[PDB]
């Protein structure tokens, strides 16, 4: 089956670079062992050295934020024609799990107080502001946590007073 | 407004490699029918190339796969020289592995000797470690991974010269020790040779692929 023949295989990442054209065999492609193939051009491109394991890849991030959590990284069996340890055929997967702690403690929201009394309104003639404000200190949040929703309300006020001409 | 033509192609090269897969490609000219004022072109590629096919594989240098396992710890003409001070021989193997098609011969010594002791099945008595760092979530997206530390009874190994002239060899070698041995120490919770602890892991994340993991969380 054809097949694209490429001239380099990249480690440490995987691509296939260097296209030295397609509609070749893959057993002719990799008489050159430091050549590599691709097959649809999809993507997995297989060098076409002898089978060995990849290397370990960078942890991936923790599946949570907050407290103990767990990470992955896998290694992928490169190669052609054989197998790598374990038995393995060319393209499987093996994966480590790790334990995971970001941050030690979480974000525990607060709740509100009582309010605050009605401050005065924000002007002595026409129509101004009225504004009262409440505290995040009943519980006060630990970590990262706030209070859902806002610290203060406005509204208007009418004072009954012509201002000055 | 004159229109240029390809001129001939000139000579192909030759295939460049002596293995494998190479390109070879000609090169032509557009100088037979020039383009004058700036009209038309040439139409086309002034390059073709193509592929040429060694039949022959290239040569592969072999590499040296990983060390076997130590041989037992013995001495010629005493059988088995367990649980004693007696410094013997033992060695390992290498395999030159991959060597294809002329390629270069391994290099380096495919054997190692070292001279040691034996304490194979010796009953020694060992003390507690402490507690080893926490190992990996196993199985790996399994069903429920779980970590594990343990401490172990290490054996106190007995006070034998590390530096033994070699009669035969006539050199100051150095011994080490090879063997199981059978610690002896107080129980911990129960236990004579090995305690354990496992802890599950939280939040354990499934297994896709690298690709796959890649474009699922782009797409969301
Ligand atoms: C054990 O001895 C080695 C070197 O001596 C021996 O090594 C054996 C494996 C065997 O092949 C035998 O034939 C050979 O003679 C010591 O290595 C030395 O270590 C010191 C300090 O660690 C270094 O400064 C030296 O460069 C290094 N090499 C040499 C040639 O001296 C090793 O330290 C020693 N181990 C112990 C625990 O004493
Ligand atoms: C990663 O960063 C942390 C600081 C949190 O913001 C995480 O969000 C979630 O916060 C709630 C608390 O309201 C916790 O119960 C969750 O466990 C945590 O996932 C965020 O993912
Ligand atoms: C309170 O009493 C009112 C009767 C006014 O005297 C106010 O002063 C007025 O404030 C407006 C804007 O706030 C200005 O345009 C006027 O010039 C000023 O007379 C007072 O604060
Ligand atoms: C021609 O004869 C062969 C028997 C090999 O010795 C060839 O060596 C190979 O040359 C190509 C480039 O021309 C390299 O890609 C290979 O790494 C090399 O093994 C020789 O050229
Ligand atoms: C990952 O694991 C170890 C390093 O952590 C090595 O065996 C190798 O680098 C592998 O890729
Ligand atoms: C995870 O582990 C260490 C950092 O904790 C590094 O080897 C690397 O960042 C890997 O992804
Ligand atoms: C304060 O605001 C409302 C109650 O008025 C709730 O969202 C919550 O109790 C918060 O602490
Ligand atoms: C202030 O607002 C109302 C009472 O006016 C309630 O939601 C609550 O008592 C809050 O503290
Ligand atoms: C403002 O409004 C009334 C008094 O006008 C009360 O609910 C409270 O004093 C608030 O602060
Ligand atoms: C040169 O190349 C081809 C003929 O080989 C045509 O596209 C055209 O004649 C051009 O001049
Ligand atoms: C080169 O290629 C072919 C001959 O192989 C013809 O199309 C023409 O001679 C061109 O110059
Ligand atoms: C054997 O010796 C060490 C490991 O003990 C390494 O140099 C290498 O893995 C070799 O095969
Ligand atoms: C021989 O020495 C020890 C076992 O005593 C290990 O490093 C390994 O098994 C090696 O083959
Ligand atoms: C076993 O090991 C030592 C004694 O040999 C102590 O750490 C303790 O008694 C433990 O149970
Ligand atoms: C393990 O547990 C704690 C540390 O987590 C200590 O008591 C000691 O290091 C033991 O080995
Ligand atoms: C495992 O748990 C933590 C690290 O996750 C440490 O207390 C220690 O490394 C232990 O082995």
């Amino acid at each position: 089956d054809p097949v694209l023949c490429f001239t380099q295989y990249e480690e440490s990442s995987g691509k296939c670079k260097g296209l030295l054209g397609g509609g070749v065999s893959v057993e002719d492609c990799c008489l050159n062992t430091a050549f590599a193939y691709q097959k649809r051009s999809g993507g997995l491109c297989q060098p076409c050295r002898s089978p060995r394991w990849s290397l370990w890849s960078t942890w991936a991030p923790c599946s949570v934020t907050c407290s103990e959590g767990s990470q992955l990284r896998y290694r992928r069996c490169v190669g052609w024609n054989g197998q790598c340890s374990g038995k393995v055929a060319p393209g499987t997967l093996e994966w480590q799990l790790q334990a995971c702690e970001d941050q030690q403690c979480c974000p525990e929201m607060g709740g509100w107080s009582g309010w605050g009394p009605w401050e005065p309104c924000s002007v002595t003639c026409s129509k101004g502001t009225r504004t009262r404000r409440r505290a995040c200190n009943h519980p006060a949040p630990k970590c990262g946590g706030h209070c859902p929703g806002q610290a203060q309300e406005s509204e208007a006020c009418d004072t009954q007073q012509v201002c000055p001409e | 407004g004159v229109a240029g033509g390809w001129g001939p192609w000139g000579p192909v090269s030759p295939c460049p490699v002596t293995c494998g897969l190479g390109q070879t490609m000609e090169q032509r000219t557009c100088n037979h029918p020039v383009p004058q004022h700036g009209g038309p072109f040439c139409a086309g590629d002034a390059t073709r190339t193509h592929i040429c096919n060694t039949a022959v594989p290239c040569p592969v240098d072999g590499e040296w796969d990983s060390w076997g396992e130590w041989s037992p710890c013995i001495r010629r003409n005493m059988k088995s020289i367990s649980c004693q001070e007696i410094p013997g021989q033992q060695s390992r193997g290498r395999t030159c592995r991959g060597r294809k098609f002329d390629g270069h011969r391994c290099a380096g010594q495919q054997q190692d000797i070292r001279h040691c002791y034996s304490i194979q099945h010796c009953p020694l008595k060992g003390s507690w470690s402490e507690w080893s760092t926490w190992g990996l979530c196993m199985p790996p997206c399994g069903p429920n991974p779980t970590r594990a530390r343990q401490r172990l009874c290490t054996p106190l190994l007995p006070k034998y010269p590390p530096t033994v002239s070699m009669v035969e060899g006539q050199g100051e070698k150095n011994v080490t020790f090879w063997g199981r041995p059978l610690p002896r120490c107080e129980e911990l919770q129960g236990q004579k040779l090995v305690v354990e602890e496992k802890r599950p892991c939280l939040h354990v994340p499934a297994c896709k692929d690298p690709e796959e993991e890649e474009l699922e969380n782009l797409y969301f």
